[PDB]
């Protein structure tokens, strides 16, 4: 039949697809690890910043608000319902205080 | 059987569409590291020709950029509950990440 | 009932969905 070895063929390809994902899942998990090791060198953390000019060059006009918080800080944005509509940002930081810079 | 053929062909494409996206975020992650490395190298060079003060002219990673209209009023509220911040806008806004601003500036 | 983002631990695809949600608002079904 045309279908029963449309099966055997498809069921022969997904394992190559399966192992490819296993590989891609291992590559991603210790690429992430290698990214974590770089951004916590104490020398690298010393120069992990951006200036006003950089922000201004990538954001034409308007009011810009820069919010800085420690890692793992959660940001929650609810739906623009009406109560006037509500546009808000709920910030939760457990590891420290947050720093807010007003860009001009 | 038949629907065992329709099930694997949908599942195939799924696997395919997912494995593809994984290989995309995988190079993005690479791009994230080289961009970070060059950003560090760039700031070290600038410091050899100048040191910028901490609260001003500098933003440390990680951070976000909130963009709204000039006529938009922004309010910041802290309550009795701990580890909570509440920002209010009377109009729409946009949020951008450290990763995207690093890409927009080159590396 | 809301979208979440994590500092240095969440994909940029998350913020894109947030920005789209804010810009579109409540939608007709």
């Amino acid at each position: 039949k045309e279908v029963i070895d449309r099966l055997r063929y498809l069921k022969a390809e997904i394992e190559d697809l399966e192992l490819k994902e296993r590989e891609l899942d291992q590559q991603k998990l210790w690429l992430q690890q290698s990214i974590k090791n770089v951004m916590d060198d104490s020398i690298n953390n010393r120069f992990s910043y951006v200036t006003h000019e950089d922000i201004c060059n990538c954001f034409n006009g308007d009011t810009l608000l820069a919010i800085q918080a420690p890692s793992g800080t959660q940001l929650e944005v609810p739906i623009p319902e009406m109560g006037q509509k509500k546009y808000q940002i709920n910030l939760k930081s457990h590891s420290g205080p947050i720093h807010v810079l007003l860009i001009n | 059987f038949a629907q065992e053929c329709q099930n694997l062909e949908v599942e195939r494409q799924r696997r395919l569409e997912r494995i593809k996206q994984k290989q995309s975020q995988l190079q993005e992650l690479i791009l994230q590291q080289i961009a970070f490395k060059n950003l560090v190298q760039r700031n070290r060079h600038a410091e050899q020709q100048a040191r910028p003060p901490p609260p001003n002219s500098v933003i440390h990673l990680p951070f976000i950029i909130v963009n709204t209209s000039k006529k938009t009023v922004i309010d910041c509220s802290i309550s009795n509950d701990k580890f909570e911040y509440l920002f209010n806008f009377d109009n729409t806004f946009e949020i951008h990440d450290d990763i995207e601003v690093l890409k927009r500036m080159g590396m | 009932s809301a979208l979440l983002y994590k500092f240095n631990g969440s994909p940029s695809k998350s913020l894109k969905d947030i920005n789209n949600m804010i810009r579109q608002g409540e939608q007709r079904t």
